[PDB]
């Protein structure tokens, strides 16, 4: 999920 | 240990007013007008961009953090058209007749027309507006009703003794949050009364924000299938969540 | 004006449970294997004889009664799925697991899925349960919530002034009757916050469940009674 | 002509 990569981001 | 547990009522404000996200531009040009297809553009466009500071802002609703990455996953995919509708009404309140979705793009409900069906999702919105201009709706109060909508739309779609201890933590910020919307009512010189009133009035507008979300949510899975307007690769992540 | 302003909280509580509709009964063959027909049958023809009910109970909520023919239409029209549901959810309480449609009709998430797309709706009607039985909802608290869902799910598709002084009047009582409770105040606003947040969900479980309905329509699995034609027709 | 207002008046 891109939601779940852009969340994790950093 | 949560910071969000420790922070007082003034330091919630002040956290949730600092986490604002911006306000964007679309790419409306007034030279030529739109179609159905490049009006609907500049909203998914709009949209799209928005959805990558909303989910920066997420992170900084104090109490979001201590969630699980599945848990934030499932919160936004929930409410993620909630909260840029809000942020619409929002910044619609000094507009009468009028939503201003970008400081570019302000748009009556006869231009509405030319996205069909977006006629009765538009005076939605408007009597949104219209009903936080009534109450004069504060914006250390709005920051409050956004992250209320971040942290339980999705808390009731959610199993083990350890689904519990998180589950109750988001009641326990949201309780937070809701000390903090009285305590504002307080410093306005409300009575008792009004401030439960005022809480009560804040609280069931949204369930027409809820409603709102899911009729456009309908109309967003509509022209998806009619492959009409291009819509990014997130957004259409974030239909099929509610598809 | 309206007599229901004049009210005190305890009048509007004693009106309000005296308003109740009855608990209606299932059509009573025991086939308790279920085909898809005839589950949906068996909701349908509930929730018929159930609308009935529901509209002379909405007479007589007090300050309904002062609202013109045309928004006592679109308040029902627009709320009569969701008065349903939390009247199931509040029926279920005392069931974990299980959704309390009649008492001769107690069907748990298994059951569900006899129809296509239910199970999905069905959960989130349990978790409404569970939600209300874990805050210990109290029946004069479960009545002013049904009517706030009454007054105010359609207030905003629109007079207008009269609603909102009503609900205000709702919510004095919902205090009232946690100050009664013993609760202190910071224990009142937030047990008032929790149960109003819970009808953002109602709303959204009426919004899913009446597209499900639809598709009922356009797959004509069983005849639909006009009225819950009427009533389904009503949000497009 | 509505069902909804034929119960509702009567
Ligand atoms: C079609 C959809 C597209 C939707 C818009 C998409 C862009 C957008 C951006 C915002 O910052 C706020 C709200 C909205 C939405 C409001 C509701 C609309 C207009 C629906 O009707
Ligand atoms: C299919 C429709 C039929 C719907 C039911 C009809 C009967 C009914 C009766 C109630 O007292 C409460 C709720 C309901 C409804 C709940 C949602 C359902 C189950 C939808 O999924």
């Amino acid at each position: 999920k891109i939601l779940h990569r852009l969340l994790q981001d950093s | 240990n949560s910071l969000a547990l420790s922070l007082t009522a003034d330091q919630m404000v002040s956290a949730l007013l600092d986490a604002e996200p911006p306000i964007l531009y679309s790419e409306y040009d007034p030279t030529r007008p739109f179609s159905e297809a490049s009006m609907m553009g500049l909203l998914t466009n709009l949209a799209d961009r928005e959805l990558v500071h909303m989910i920066n802002w997420a992170k900084r609703v104090p109490g979001f953090v201590d969630l699980t990455l599945h848990d934030q996953v499932h919160l936004l995919e929930c409410a993620w058209l909630e909260i840029l509708m809000i942020g619409l009404v929002w910044r619609s309140m000094e507009h009468p007749g009028k939503l201003l979705f970008a400081p570019n793009l302000l748009l009556d409900r006869n231009q509405g027309k030319c996205v069909e069906g977006m006629v009765e999702i538009f005076d939605m919105l408007l009597a949104t507006s219209s009903r936080f201009r009534m109450m004069n709706l504060q914006g250390e109060e709005f920051v409050c009703l956004k992250s209320i909508i971040l942290l339980n739309s999705g808390v009731y779609t959610f199993s083990t003794l350890k689904s519990l201890e998180e589950k109750d933590h988001i009641h326990r910020v949201l309780d937070k949050i809701t000390d903090t919307l009285i305590h504002l009512m307080a410093k306005a010189g409300l009575t008792l009364q009004q401030q439960h009133q005022r809480l009560a009035q804040l609280l069931l507008i949204l369930s027409h924000i809820r409603h709102m979300s899911n009729k456009g949510m309908e109309h967003l899975y509509s022209m998806k299938c009619k492959n009409v307007v291009p819509l990014s690769d997130l957004l259409l992540e974030m239909l099929d969540a509610h598809r």
